[PDB]
């Protein structure tokens, strides 16, 4: 009796949710075809007799993706009529997704999340995939987030957004619908989770040794991330935790909710089993730096909260002998108004593995998600690159002429000096 | 004849419970079908202080399992001895509270507490003379403490010349499973001290120090931590179930422990407990169980009895043996440690002796001592809720379901002179 | 300083607790009358 | 001797019969074929209270069918103890009524009700002494509401000194199946209160709530709440059908429970109720009967019975089973419960006890009280009825045909006049 439901939009949600999708049917045992040859019930739904169906609805403008999804192995799975497709793509213009043809296609997605919600009796919440840097994407998601939060108001929502790298960039345009879409969700969204490609690339390379990975190895180790999060909601555990059980717990004050994740281990059947895992290394190499899922280095500021989940065979008492070595560690230090600042849950299923992927099977894993002062770094970064580029008004008249007013770019502006003062008066000690 | 009712609420409350009334069951030889196959003719005459008797003559315990989810009682039904409950007394919300006190206490706490306190009334009415009632509950949670303290004022309304029992897990600072726990804790403890008459504090600290080295166990588990806590929940009302030389009930043991109306917060522990490979060494003589009963390290808290000096204290010896040897070391234990002992009271040490032991075991001791040593689990809890709270951290959460700073402020003021005024008898002298 | 600053916003919370308590004490203090209803039910019973 | 004839009229009171009969039956172990096979000799001793003797051996209930259209009725005798019936008292027209209240009482009722009459005079005349008559109809139809109103004048009119019974629905604003139910409820309450010695209000919305909670059975069908109602109507005569200690006929219930001969509607309720996975757990006690017979749920009606005073109640206790305890829970329930018992009448609960059960149960308890909550339900039937007839809403078809507005204004005044009085002795005190 506990649902929640996840919302898939561009093509970079697309491909992940592909990538989420394969590793919950594989876990819950349900063939590509839908059919089993009473934990299923937080994702699927049940038809009276046979198939399953996900609770998951597909968006984007560009039909590619979609068509692509509804030719493969999964296409007898997902329902026929919740891929909604456009025509026209926005084409990495924010303001078309958000003012042109994104109205026009937000009428029928919000029909279907009606539709999948009068089935639910226990919704938890709502999951939301998107990649940032691109028109349809950021504007639709936004859009989708303001609809949502006046139609249901205080359901939860959680946001798995990739940012844009430090450096290395695809778009030449993204920074400005970036801050916009910031701008948009700071106000909106319960929680966001920071996921940019530079980080996955580096762990990857490092304990997978992959020197050429794709898209999809990044997507496998974001759909283990996201199967560890909600694994305490359908699986028996010692120390359970829920979804509604985080703004309570991660979040200090309303406007402070952007953490950035980690996970270990991270390692492959060649080198797995040469080593013990034990809960103490597997938890010293979750707090590494160079770890981070995010390009961010937590060595330059503070920490607020940590909450880390552990699955697999792990005893509370081997958890708590070390939480109080990381507490020792000189190297890492919290805020000062914050005596204790972990929150630890212990589920008993092993995570599950994907055959022909990267990850080995193991019995031992942890996920943390980590609130920490030094993720203001991304912002002033991103604001640079925005500012360089706004002095001249370059790249406006792509914005201007698709019905965005001119003074919509300065606020946003000022809302992330708000954020980046807010971040540092946070931070000081009394 | 005056018997009591169980009630019990959140999950660690719930996982309490599923081991006491394992260890009930595996005392009075009930089947986990509810069938009596006993060997002794006194395993049934005082069966009606925890039972209850059905057609077909099978037995059901009198419980009352309260949560805010339905997962915990859902996983507690598969689990051995599940069977017993009744299904009726199992009530439940659909949301949740997620570790958020002002929601189980304001606004979803308020609405479900009618039917539970329905089927509460349904019980003591009917009952032939009742003694009391007793709780288990936990004040790191949420649901738990907010739910369960207010419950526990209703319930005081209605009965005031009953006695009420509550068990009751304090977080500690150690191990820190959640990052909201002094609000709560702190929220908990000053409506805790108004109604309740008995209080007994356990924590996990002290339970896996316990565990760690005088058992010497390798993996402790939330199994033997809620074994041991069953074992000690069950040594206090032993004599009231069984026939002995000095019959003391609950009643008795309020009159001779607590001097003040609001110092009535213990510590307990139990003895004897050693370890699989020296249980052959180990002789069980009245001397070695009460020199491991005023240990230090065997208590079930991880407050330090000799940083301060026992207002009182009381013993629960189990199985055959003479009282004048029970009353000359009682003696004994007081003469040689008469510098933690409060002068202005002599002869405060209570002793009782019951004839039936526990199964397996030939003699036993339930150590039930007010020491006023219990100041620093207050001091700490406070120290880490005013370093919270000064920079009004997580604060939000709570004011938006109609709660305000004030009543922070008037629990932090009650609790700091609860701890002045507990200690205020330490420094007294005659 | 910090045993020092243990006082002075609790002070001023009370005097405003003052104002609310003679509200209610006022309240209190109001009453008014319910013997219309009784009259009035002495003339609804004298009809029965 | 003292027997009673069965009239129904009405689809609704068709569908009643239809079980109530079935029920009779298997009572007194009659077949389908009317051919007795039953175990204990009571079994036959007062069967011509409700059957009659022919030729062959065989019994014919003494009901009387009518309806003003044959499908009903053609489709009742296909059912399971169809059989029984004397296809010489069906009587049926050909046209309908079209749940108008004019057709059926003034143009097409009238004409048809002359042999519906004679074969209802044949029976009475015939039979030993008479007792009295019971109907079944549901005042949410047109031919229903009409005709079997008409009928009571009718048979009132000639038997003055005999007892009348009425098992009346009542349409009620949740479970709307009819736009023009206020209009011929309001019409029917009017006539009913004139003529009728005793009626039982009955809803659906009740008997829906009963089983979505009470026996907890997931698809509720009509066949559920048939049975219920036929348990209902069968356990108020089961004394006069039987042995028992105290024998309470039907007048002595009129002459105990009525105290103005205006104030004669009852609600009911039947005990005990449990679930199939519940009914292993139970014990059947008199005090678990009567904390259920009072139980403001289990009542048949959806009024509040905690928002009025009792006028006066009655129970008629089944099986074998102490006075004793019967008088002294009695008592209690009445002590416990002062401020919702009217003090100018001390002593108004009338009890009952019979020595047969029904098969398959123990004990069983049908009561029957008259309460000023019922109220509510004229209250809401006139406010449905002033906010459609104030615009003269669908009247056209009823003064179509003979009728006219003034008639509904008396019937409006009355019922108001009803209501406002029945409250009167609410307010009245000693
Ligand atoms: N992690 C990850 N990021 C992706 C993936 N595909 C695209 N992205 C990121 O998405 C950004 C651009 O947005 P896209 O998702 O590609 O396109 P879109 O969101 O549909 O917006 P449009 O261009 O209007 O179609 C790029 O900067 C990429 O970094 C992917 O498969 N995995
Ligand atoms: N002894 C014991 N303690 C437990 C168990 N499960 C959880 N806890 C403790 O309970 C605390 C969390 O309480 P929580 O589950 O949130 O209570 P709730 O909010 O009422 O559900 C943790 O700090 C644990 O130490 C258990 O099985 N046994
Ligand atoms: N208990 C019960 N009620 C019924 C059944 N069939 C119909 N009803 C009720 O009867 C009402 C309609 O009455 P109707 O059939 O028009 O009566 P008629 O005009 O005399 O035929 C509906 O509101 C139903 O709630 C049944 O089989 N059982
Ligand atoms: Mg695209």
């Amino acid at each position: 009796m506990r649902e929640v439901i996840s919302i898939h939009v561009g093509q970079g949600g697309i491909q992940v949710g592909n990538a989420c999708w394969e590793l919950f049917c594989l876990e819950h045992g349900i063939q590509p075809d839908g059919q089993m040859p009473d934990a299923f019930n937080t994702f699927f739904s049940e038809t009276g007799a046979g198939k399953h169906v996900p609770r998951a609805v597909f968006l984007d403008l560009e039909p590619t993706v979609i068509d692509e999804v509804r030719t493969g192995t999964y296409r007898q799975l997902f329902h026929p009529e919740q891929l909604i497709s456009g025509k026209e793509d926005a084409a990495n213009n924010f303001a078309r997704g958000h003012y042109t043809i994104g109205k026009e296609i937000v009428d029928l997605c919000l029909d279907r999340i009606r539709k999948l919600a009068d089935n639910c009796t226990g919704l938890q919440g709502f999951l939301v995939f998107n990649s940032v840097g691109g028109g349809t994407g950021s504007g639709l998601g936004s859009l989708l987030l303001e609809r949502l939060s006046v139609d249901y108001g205080k359901k939860s929502k959680l946001g798995f957004t990739i940012y844009p790298s430090p450096q290395v960039s695809t778009a030449v345009v993204e920074p400005y619908n970036s801050i916009l879409s910031t701008h948009s969700l700071l106000e909106h969204t319960d929680v966001a989770v920071m996921l940019d490609n530079e980080a996955i690339y580096d762990i990857c390379r490092r304990n997978l040794d992959i020197e050429r990975p794709t898209y999809t190895n990044l997507n496998r180790l974001i759909a283990q991330v996201i199967s560890s999060l909600t694994a305490s909601l359908r699986f028996d555990g010692a120390l359970n935790v829920d979804i509604t059980e985080f703004q309570t717990n991660l979040v200090p004050y309303p406007r402070i909710h952007f953490m950035l994740s980690s996970y270990a281990p991270i390692i492959s059947a060649e080198k797995a089993y040469h080593e013990q895992l034990s809960v103490a290394e597997i938890t010293n190499s979750a707090f590494e730096p160079a770890n981070m899922m995010a390009k961010c280095d937590p060595r330059h500021g503070k920490y607020m909260a940590c909450s880390m989940m552990y699955r697999g065979d792990v005893v509370p008492k081997d958890v708590n002998a070390s939480i109080a070595t990381i507490k020792t560690k000189r190297t890492i230090q919290f805020v000062d108004w914050c005596p204790t600042g972990f929150k630890v849950g212990i589920n008993y299923q092993p995570p599950t593995v994907v055959p022909g992927g990267d990850l080995a099977k193991v019995m031992r894993a942890v996920c943390m998600i980590s609130n920490s002062t030094a993720i203001a770094e991304v912002f002033s970064r991103l604001d640079h690159k925005f500012d360089l580029m706004y002095a001249k008004r370059a790249f406006v008249h792509w914005y201007v002429g698709e019905g965005m007013e001119e003074g919509e770019f300065s606020e946003a502006r000022e809302d992330l000096a708000a954020l980046e003062k807010d971040y540092e008066e946070v931070g000081i000690e009394t | 004849m005056r018997e009591i009712v169980h009630i019990q609420g959140g999950q660690c409350g719930n996982q309490i419970g599923a081991k006491f009334w394992e260890v009930i069951s595996d005392e009075h030889g009930i089947d986990p079908t509810g069938t009596y196959h006993g060997d002794s003719d006194l395993q049934l005459e005082r069966i009606n202080v925890y039972y209850n008797e059905a057609t077909g003559g099978r037995y059901v315990p009198r419980a009352i399992l309260m949560d805010l989810e339905p997962g915990t009682m859902d996983s507690v039904r598969a689990g051995p001895f599940g069977q017993l409950f009744r299904p009726d007394n199992f009530v439940f919300g659909q949301t949740g509270a997620g570790n958020n006190w002002a929601k189980g206490h304001y606004t979803e706490g308020a609405e479900l507490i009618d039917s539970v306190l329905d089927v509460v009334r349904k019980e003591a009415e009917g009952c032939d003379c009742l003694q009391g009632f007793q709780i288990t509950h936990s004040l790191g949670g949420g649901t738990g403490s907010g739910m369960g303290t207010l419950l526990i004022s209703k319930v005081r309304e209605e009965y005031p010349d009953r006695i009420m029992e509550t068990f009751s897990v304090v977080p500690s600072p150690k191990v820190s499973d959640t990052v909201v726990e002094p609000y709560n804790a702190t929220l908990s403890v000053h409506q805790l001290v108004e109604n309740a008459d008995e209080c007994m504090v356990i924590d996990n600290e002290a339970l896996y120090d316990i565990c760690f080295r005088t058992l010497k166990l390798t993996t402790p588990t939330y199994g033997d931590l809620n074994h041991l806590v069953s074992a000690a929940m069950s040594g206090v009302t032993c004599c009231l179930r069984f026939p002995g030389q000095l019959n003391s009930d609950l009643r008795k043991l309020a009159v001779n422990l607590i001097p003040f109306p609001r110092l009535h917060f213990f510590m307990i522990g139990f003895a004897p407990l050693t370890s699989r490979g020296s249980q052959q060494y180990r002789a069980l003589t009245v001397p070695e169980l009460t020199q491991q009963m005023f240990d230090a390290k065997n208590m079930m808290c991880a407050a330090d009895p000799r940083h301060g000096r026992y207002l009182t204290a009381s013993a629960l010896f189990r199985g055959r043996m003479s009282t004048k040897e029970v009353d000359e070391q009682m003696l004994n234990v007081q003469n040689k440690n008469s510098s933690y002992f409060v002068e202005w009271i002599p002869n405060n040490i209570k002793s009782s002796i019951c004839d039936i032991p526990p199964k397996g075991l030939k003699m036993a001791v339930t150590f039930v001592g007010n020491s006023t040593a219990i100041q620093e689990m207050f001091k700490r809890v406070a120290e880490q809720f005013t370093a919270m709270f000064r920079r009004k951290a997580f604060l939000h959460w709570y004011t938006g379901e109609g709660m305000d700073e004030m009543e922070f402020t008037e629990a932090e003021s009650n609790m700091n002179d609860l701890v002045s005024e507990y200690q205020q008898y330490q420094d007294a002298t005659a | 300083w910090k045993e020092k600053k243990e006082v002075f916003d609790q002070q001023k919370q009370k005097l405003i607790e003052e104002q609310k308590k003679i509200q209610e004490e006022q309240l209190r203090r109001m009453q008014e009358e319910k013997e219309k209803k009784e009259k009035e039910f002495q003339e609804f019973n004298k009809k029965q």
